């Protein structure tokens, strides 16, 4: 999927409920590969320091007849990354009813020991974990696609700021 | 959108029209300074999901028993002699427009359940407090005839509401109906209900949650999950000492 | 639930002014002080003024569709001997003449054009601090165009294939002239080679219509790409 | 219900929060009296419908190129040296409640597209200006190796947004999502965006429209049409002379 | 008589003349609602008693590491990403009027200790965080020569104050002397000292407690116990998630 349009689509299906995650990624907006090449990541890679809250929106692109509930969780760092919904539900989280609203926004509030995090993978300024789980399950009637896609979007909130302009690693020139 | 602590959920019944509240100074029995963990414990915890099938008879949980292993709420519960909490119970069950079925979700104060033996009141603590997994109602009553190793478990019959009363009258309790054609969730706000301002959480379950299939699940072809998300509310704890470690199994 | 935080962080260093408030190398112009008859030494060099010879400033600028700014040019001049067996040299003086579009381009290192009666010229003495000049916004349009989705000519029916053909995305909106660089000194017995590094700093910057940044290596002055079309690495869907 | 001239259409995005407007006297470069055909040209024109399939990679059009053959707007465009117009773009794509899929509709100022050859900026005018039929994005980049008769065409790769930028970031442009489960149309109001108050419409395309399948079309069994209806807005024309007749094919 | 929560203790030094305090709104970095367990965690916990002998070189503990297993304080510490607390440290050491000896009790912010190997900064997490048992100073430095299985432990020399500084100057730190002829206890009130308003309690030890025999214990004939009782103060916690379970041994 990488370096194709498929890399933007995360597949849900109508299988029986499980507690295993749908998707997982770390809150390193400048260095986590899923976030580094987003517009936010691109901007952050010109700066050394970043702080502020983030917005993660998820758009459900299944049929109108599909129903389901999902759990979207942010776990601040320092503990084992949530392996299942039982751990993930202990952190910050939102329950998303795809039948009601095709889009769900979870705000990852700024929580950090330091006043700024580095824009590199750094243990001391690690930002935590983001995971998605099935809350109940995706349910479809007959004559309906049993597999659909969700899309993820990330942006910075109004409290976001960056510091220490620097050159990015995302462009290079040979010879 | 209902938010408690770090948890958010996105039809609603306040049991007895009484929102959960803290103990008033005029009703406080204990004299020591109460512990009020607030957001750290007053937050939504999601129980293990159960499966609604055509043959399902029903499910039951006890509060605060179902939350005894829920992070800091469980820690505060087992570290204190006395505990008090209301609850927000959010039952989640979605299906298609082509599914049918209805669930009655009842919050029952002092939800005592019938035993399985000729010996009265013989259900042992381990079985009476199953934790988050809860228990299930049965279609009929089966007397436990094992004399050597009695099961000493509940035998809650569905149409007797597990306690020798007709299930149809359980609507006198605070309740909500999840009718698959109309809604996919039920929200019950339960104040702390007891004959005391505060009690032992480990000894005593203030609330029972009973989910009965009023109309059996059906689909033209089926099983759908039911997920309980419960937030303790207005938590107060008193009597700090070494942690209680209840006997299990 | 959230607490009350009296936020103090500002966005001072992320203003478009601050984001571009740096001198960026846009060109390395090589010239030689040597005998005219060597035929291998370039006694003068002409560089068309552009930000597209390098990538860093180009990518930063191309975050946006339109820009309007004054420019600061800083010239860092380095020189070295090319051999050790032909004596030494006296301190070199360099002429950097701005040739606006239409002005005669020098053909020889010492032709008439270097009189620079109307062209601005900077004479830089070697060892002096890097030369510096400023220019205002000189676009013939109301803003510079980082992307031009069009042609300079529209081919017309009845014209042969050779006629009416112009490069896609090429317009005189970015025709800013050239810099002609020479060493004013007459040659020493030994060859000397110099490089003038041109650093560009936009000032008083205004930008319009933001764009996604370049994600694959640049290929030519346009938006073309040929290589490095797989920038994303591999990562598991459920791997933190 | 949006009406322009004799045309009516019965979710909406104003690009950069700027409604299309006429040139102010303080921004007018040309001095001759402008031509303002108003309703005769400022009206909705419906382009040829395209087909969205499971395998579709995307579509692109250029404005004003896509409207160059649209009645009096096209006549005024080719009769004048200078032209200026905003647009109302209405993408129409309906499906059943049992279909799924999502389209990203992006309006891109100065939507330059990558070529198909090692020669830089080599896409010829005829291919860069396809007219109402527009063009399609490709899954991958195919270098054109024909030296005798080079195609000299765009090779816009979908995930590179046809210009060497990640498609996921194209949302920085004014955009709308058509999610089949939610909506069947997208309306984008584009002001005239350029570095000049007015420019040559035949030389220069001010806007590009890119429609990418963000979620592939699917149906339980499929193809559904997509129809573009574009109205030029606040049209102004200057520099009347004999009609321009661009070379074609 | 000093009372905190349910705990009471019946000469006193406030480190830097700054009483422990909660984060001001103007200094709060995290935005989530903090957890303030108050009495349930802000109470005196008594560590395991150590034995002062004629040959004792000294003892050291790290805070909050020494309290990581102290009931609800430990639970809140391991359940939260961020934690902040001051402390009240009460060192208790009584003897007869016929005993002699003196202890220097020092509270050291960022009490970094020297390692035992030629590899710099090589002390592993398990040894750097011994918990309530703490560690002991040594008379001399012994380089650890085991290459296969390096101890990777501190080697804190007493006269170097465990960090390469003369012990006699450790009085620049907040301190109290327990002179057996004068007093039998020392009370140090430590505010939260750090370069941040709040930090990770598991990663970072804000305070070190070093108890050195300034005058060796003597008795005309001997060992006497030393007991540490530490109450965390003005506790705040942020960033609730699943419990941290640090690797041990
Ligand atoms: C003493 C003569 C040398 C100093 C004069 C240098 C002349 C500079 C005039 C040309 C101005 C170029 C400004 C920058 C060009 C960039 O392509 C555009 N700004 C792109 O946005």
């Amino acid at each position: 999927r990488k370096n194709t349009m498929d890399m933007y689509r995360v597949e849900l299906n109508d299988a029986a409920h499980s507690d295993t995650p749908i998707l997982c990624f770390s809150l390193s907006p400048a260095s986590d590969p899923r976030l580094a090449h987003t517009m936010l990541g691109e901007i952050l890679n010109y700066y050394t320091h970043w702080a502020g809250s983030l917005k993660f929106t998820f758009l459900f692109c299944g049929s109108m007849m599909a129903t389901g509930k999902l759990l979207v969780s942010y776990a601040p760092p320092g503990a084992e990354a949530p392996k299942s919904r039982k751990e993930a539900m202990l952190g910050t989280h939102v329950i998303w009813d795809i039948g009601l609203q095709s889009s769900c926004t979870m705000v990852v509030p700024w929580i950090s020991n330091t006043t700024y995090r580095l824009t590199i993978n750094d243990s001391f300024t690690e930002g935590g974990y983001i995971s998605m789980f099935y809350q109940t399950r995706v349910v479809v009637p007959l004559s309906t696609p049993r597999k659909m896609d969700i899309l993820g979007f990330v942006s910075a909130c109004n409290d976001f700021s960056v510091r220490l302009l620097r050159d990015t690693t995302h462009i290079s020139q040979e010879a | 959108q209902l938010t408690l602590g770090n948890s958010t959920i996105t039809n609603s019944v306040v049991a007895y029209g009484r929102w959960p509240e803290y103990i008033k100074d005029s009703e406080a029995n204990p004299v020591d300074q109460p512990t009020e963990p607030d957001v750290a414990a007053c937050r939504f915890y999601t129980l293990d999901t159960v499966t609604w099938r055509k043959e399902s008879r029903g499910w039951w949980w006890k509060l605060p028993d179902a939350l005894k292993d829920m992070g800091l709420f469980g820690q505060n519960m087992f570290y204190h002699y006395l505990g008090r909490a209301g609850y927000t119970v959010h039952v989640q069950c979605n299906a298609s427009k082509f599914h049918q079925g209805a669930l009655g979700v009842f919050a029952v104060p002092e939800m005592c359940l019938a035993g399985d033996s000729t010996t009265h009141m013989f259900t042992k603590y381990e079985n009476a407090n199953p934790g988050e997994k809860g228990g299930e109602f049965k279609g009929s009553f089966t007397l436990d005839t094992n004399a050597t190793n009695p099961a000493r478990n509940f035998c809650p019959v569905d149409y007797l509401f597990g306690s020798g009363v007709l299930a149809g009258n359980a609507f006198v309790y605070p309740h909500q109906i999840i009718n698959l054609r109309t809604n996919n969730c039920a929200t019950l706000v339960l104040p702390y209900v007891n004959s005391l301002s505060i009690d032992s959480m480990t000894k005593h379950n203030n609330w029972g949650i009973a989910i009965l299939p009023l109309a059996p699940l059906d689909f033209a072809t089926t099983e759908i999950p039911i997920t309980l998300t419960i937030a303790p509310m207005c938590c107060e704890f008193n009597g700090l000492r070494n942690i209680t470690v209840p006997r299990t199994q | 639930q959230t607490r009350h935080v009296i936020q103090k962080r500002t966005r001072s260093e992320s203003t478009v002014e601050s984001f571009f408030a740096r001198g960026a190398c846009v060109a390395i112009i090589e010239v030689d002080n040597d005998a005219p008859t060597k035929r291998a030494s370039k006694l003068f060099s002409v560089w068309k003024i552009t930000y597209k010879d390098t990538v860093q400033l180009r990518r930063k600028l191309e975050f946006f569709t339109y820009s309007r700014f004054d420019m600061e040019l800083t010239f860092v001049v380095t020189s070295n001997y090319t051999d050790a067996n032909n004596g030494h040299a006296l301190n070199q003086v360099y002429q950097i003449m701005f040739i606006p579009p239409g002005a005669p381009i020098p053909g020889k290192w010492n032709d008439y054009t270097w009189q620079t009666s109307s062209n601005p010229s900077v004479f830089y003495t070697y060892g002096a601090p890097p030369a510096r000049i400023s220019v205002p916004y000189v676009g013939i349009a109301n803003a510079y165009s980082h992307f031009y989705d069009g042609f300079a000519k529209v081919p017309l029916a009845g014209q042969a294939s050779t006629e009416g053909d112009s490069l896609y995305g090429a317009a005189s909106l970015n025709d800013f002239g050239s810099l002609a660089v020479r060493v004013v000194n007459d040659h020493n017995p030994t060859k000397l080679t110099s490089k003038i590094r041109v650093y560009m700093k936009p000032k008083h910057v205004r930008v319009w219509c933001p764009r996604p940044p370049r994600a694959v290596p640049y290929y030519g002055p346009g938006v073309d790409y040929k290589d490095g079309l797989a920038p994303l690495p591999e990562k598991g869907l459920t791997t933190y």
